């Protein structure tokens, strides 16, 4: 049996088991501090509804805060296939303010881009279950949707924000609700008569510390290494059906950046990062006589079909100099996340990492844009020559072309995720760099 | 960093002289009919076939740098007395800079 | 552009209708730097 | 190029790379002890068959033990779609005894609940492949199933049970085989004529340690931090079409609990945690004239469609005080596992963690029920007013209602996973706390 | 065909690159060959059936130094003033037949620059920096019906 | 070597200093006179030092 | 298509191959391309007339270290514990009815 | 070429001349077997 | 490379000198120091009508 494996040991095993340091059969667990976690509802200021801007101040119920989940109640304004992550679309953006200083801000599109790159497998599916209707629910259906926040302290207890160490500073979240949500109150541009206004609630998960840990947090200085999101929306050099557009986008970024991320999209259709086509799932009515390539199959807005994406190639320059070899859009869509994240990224969403492990919290290589006076993203687009209504043309085409309907993807969203330090001392706090 | 000190040209031991070199040997030696000298004195003829070199230096010191072996890069739950590694998130540079900027 | 009278008899501020095809712009700059060679290795004194 | 980034060094990079502590490009692996792993068949005492009890003594064929897998050979009593995790169902329970004393015990329903919460992605699929027929196998098809056990030592080498330190105590597993297994020997209440009895085999993975390592285990005392499962079955207050039943269940629990978990079910059908309905995956024959909402599509017993789940909302009360604010069933079904596990939990299965990371071994916050005089789980059920046979009603309904067939979910299973200490010394052992 | 290169050391012996003092560094030339060459493998956008693939050869003219000069180079640091070319491609604000298009192009350049140079072109036709017209040398068939 | 392909060469240390570099190409006309424009220059799409 | 390689240094930064300390030795990859690829140039045993030849490219991710780390790697000897793949082909005993 | 210098050079004709003079008997025949078709092979025949 | 003008067909130049068009004698070849100085020419075939 196995003893014969153990016994047949020699010189080549010296680097594996000689002068052994560890075992695997006996684990010492670390004794830890005494704490408890509780999910407590915050009161929202302002009226929640479509298009409204509301905010909440986080109550000092516990000592530290971590996870935050925004709850919503939405109803279906049409049948299955008419909505796409509507709770995510609804939460247009969230801004984090500490001590009156802006610390960070996320956007509905960021939540979508973030998800596209960093969530995966059943985490991604479950997330979808928390933001959309995924069991073919019908018009009038009502559902409780959860949108976990993605601020630095919402990902790990490691960055729990010590409200207890902020005795003189308040912490607030500002939330913008979309004026319209597809399949909920608007069907494309058409308002849905009788649509309900959403309800909303913000829940904060608090950590209650025991006496010794609680005292240290209240009295001692704390320095947290945190992430921040930089974001600018801009116009796309929308590709022609006759040629290949290009675009030089100066990047107004700063601080040590782990990665850049971007997508091309259609602002009229949330989550649309690709062209529409008469192939299954790629448009309303796809596969039949009624197919139209101006309206998406909203429930299937996202896709892995790169033929409907518009980036031919791209490079990033630093201070006018090429950072890396020019690479194909499919590199940035499929390989970058393979190499650095390990999940699958939907077509139309691109990533370029400067970090070995961008999905973690531990720094692993950064590009400091505060030292790059002329960082620029240089894009080359595909030719929009393919007749989107004909699968023979949509599915049988070349690497460098896309759908004629790809010209609907006129917006470009470029994100950068960087590091900063949130310094808390003597009951007050803010960023080291701002 | 290819580590190739080679000249890469036929100049190391090629001896690119003409046939006049055979007469130069008679100038290096002392003769008029050399058909009997190398049949007897081969050591001197081997002495007249030797190259002159020149050596090259360079030096850079050493980089004594500890703190390596970063295998587990997920995260690391701090010890109980965290304010020993906590005041390292920002070093003395971005701590002294904010005090000098007060003037 | 297909009519010499228009092509050749025109004014300073106008050009051919076919000039709209000149959609690419190439801008070059020729500069100095210092290529240093030392101890068997090359390098550039000015990074940016 | 890469050099253009390295040169771009600023003040804000100081906290990332100044006074470095690690490098990512050169790793030194730890040298470890010399060991080997062997799969050895255990004998089975008792009589293998449906409804019978059997047991095995884990023979001392190594120093430490970890993984345990129970093999079964079953033959389908009907066609594809008639079974649901039948090997999981068959292993009705397993009891872990050391020295004549129960340490822990699992139940078929627990295995289903555990899987529902903690396994995921392809792990979950591969698991299903080892317990069910997932390639549309037909009646008479024979298959060898593998049901892994999930006792603390069956999940990590770190808790390998030191048989070597237990010379005077035997370690035994007692098993109960189900009287009936759906789609194997019974179809609902009907027996399947000619169904075969199972073939069973129990396999244990033994660890062989080298001389120095095994000697230390034999002579030194040990304190192993281990998990235990507490479990009781309860009657579910039954909701109806006219009312929201509610129920307060005193929890007869003890020890520092990592998390609670629970489900509601129809005890008739293994794994049925939701109401049946005439929608494509919710009942036998769903979508056609033959559809019935009294019999599930067994092969599709589970679902993510909460509309068919019974629980409306819940809270945990400790010593008369609310532990946390009341949250919706979807909190416990979708949010909890989003935040604490990272997988997807099927409808009808709920989780409430007291731990930051309940899916792992390292304790990370626990609720010690040995110090709580009165712990209670408070449950509110949905109104069972939806006509389960009508998709319009099933799919177009509201947050607070469910299927009229949800009243069949009369069983409630409440679980609590906690941490105890297994003390082993001088050839014998047991638990630190009762 | 013989295409001379125009790198700084290809213009004068004064900048002859000191391979002799580069014992640790290789000097390489990376080349990209065009996918199409007008009048050779493509007539405008139309591929030319039967077109031959090119034959390529790279020639470097080497300087052999005498003993003293060679040695000094091998044993010394050197600082060679060199030229570099900075370049970026941009879209020309599309000229209009109705008005005067205008454009402001941020120049993401660096270092002491001797000069700037630029051109506008039709990327389809290599070397086309001007509009086409029906005047004798300005277009295909200029001067006739075709 | 071919149209659209990438190639590279290492300048061997076949002397002490280098100056001129000439890239030779052999091309064959795909049409008559008037169809080409500096085609060897066009072929040499780029070169990196 | 992008085919990532699965050699030991292609799996973790921890085993990055130190070209810097391999100054005298070149690192090469030899690639054998299949004579036939299903659905690309052949369908079962039948050649597909007009099939295109592949266009191939190899991309390598190179880590630039700063001066102190770079110097340390160059000056020190190194040992990396790596994995290798052993492989032989065998004839399957023909299974039978 | 060794180190950038030409050491020597062969020509197809030299190989033929060399063979004509210095290979012989079955060495020469075997050589022919490795460079030609000597078993009355037909058009299209492929050999290494 | 060495002169900068245009030489008509049928005329060939091989310089040793860096600047053969000038007066500064840079880079010359002393033929009296070379026993065998041979110019080896290969001709094209005369097949074109």
């Amino acid at each position: 049996g196995g003893l014969s494996q153990l016994v047949a040991y020699g010189a080549q095993d010296v680097y594996l088991t000689g002068n052994p340091q560890i075992t695997f059969f006996k684990t010492v667990y670390r004794r830890y501090t005494n704490f408890a976690i509780e999910s407590i509802q915050q009161t929202i200021n302002g009226s929640v509804g479509f298009g409204n801007k509301v905010s909440t101040q986080i109550s000092r119920n516990g000592d530290l805060i971590t996870d935050i989940v925004v709850e919503f109640v939405l109803t279906k304004g049409g049948n299955g296939g008419t909505t796409y992550y509507p709770a995510e679309e609804l939460l247009q953006d969230v801004e984090l303010e500490i001590g009156g200083q802006r610390i960070d801000k996320h956007y509905n599109d960021w939540f979508r881009t973030y998800d596209a790159l960093f969530r995966m497998n059943d985490d991604r599916y479950n997330y979808r279950r928390m933001t959309d209707w995924v069991n073919n629910e019908l018009v009038g259906a009502q559902k409780r949707f959860y949108v976990p926040l993605i601020f630095f302290f919402n990902q790990t207890p490691g960055l729990a924000l010590p409200l207890i160490a902020l005795q003189y500073h308040e912490v607030k979240l500002y939330f913008t609700l979309a004026s319209q949500v597809q399949g909920v109150n608007y069907n494309g541009s058409s308002a849905i008569a009788g649509a309900a206004q959403p309800t909303m609630s913000v829940w904060v998960d608090y950590i209650f510390l025991d006496t010794q840990e609680r005292t240290r947090f209240a009295q001692l200085p704390h320095e947290y290494l945190i992430e921040q999101l930089q974001f600018t929306g801009s116009e796309t050099a929308t590709p022609s059906a006759t040629t290949q557009a290009s675009q030089n986008i100066r990047l107004n970024f700063n601080h040590p950046t782990k990665y850049l991320a971007w997508n091309f999209n259609n602002p009229t259709n949330y989550g649309q990062y690709t062209a529409l086509a008469n192939i299954p799932g790629a448009c309303s009515g796809a596969g039949t006589a009624a197919a139209t390539v101006t309206t998406p199959d909203y429930g299937n807005t996202g896709t892995y079909n790169e033929q409907l994406a518009v980036l031919d190639s791209a490079k990033i320059q630093l201070n006018g100099q090429d950072r890396f070899a020019t690479r194909k859009g499919s590199y940035f869509n499929k390989v970058q996340p393979y190499q650095s994240i390990g999940g699958v990224t939907p077509a139309g969403v691109y990533l370029y990492s400067f970090a070995l492990k961008p999905a973690g919290r531990q720094p692993s290589g950064t590009c400091n844009f505060s030292r790059i006076d002329n960082a620029t993203l240089s894009l080359t687009y595909k030719t929009c020559s393919i007749d989107a209504t004909s699968p023979a043309a949509v599915l049988g085409n070349t690497e460098t072309v896309t759908a004629n309907t790809a010209t609907l993807l006129t917006a470009l969203n470029i994100y950068a995720k960087n590091y900063n330090v949130l310094r808390i001392m003597s009951g007050m706090g803010g960023l080291a760099y701002a | 960093f290819r580590d190739t000190a080679s000249i890469g040209f036929s100049d190391t031991h090629q001896d690119e002289k003409t046939l006049r070199f055979l007469k130069k040997q008679i100038s290096q030696f002392i003769k008029h009919l050399k058909e009997y000298y190398p049949n007897n004195e081969l050591t001197k003829k081997l002495v007249m076939k030797y190259s002159d070199v020149q050596l090259l230096p360079y030096t850079k010191g050493a980089t004594k740098d500890t703190y390596t072996s970063g295998l587990f890069d997920h995260t690391t739950g701090v010890i109980k007395i965290a304010p020993r590694d906590g005041l390292g998130n920002v070093r003395d540079e971005q701590s002294l800079n904010k005090s000098i900027c007060h003037e | 552009a297909t009519s010499p009278a228009a092509v050749l008899g025109n004014t300073e501020t106008v050009t051919a209708n076919t000039a709209t095809l000149l959609t690419a712009l190439n801008i070059y700059a020729k500069n100095y730097n210092v290529l240093r060679i030392m101890s068997g290795m090359g390098g550039l004194a000015y990074a940016n």
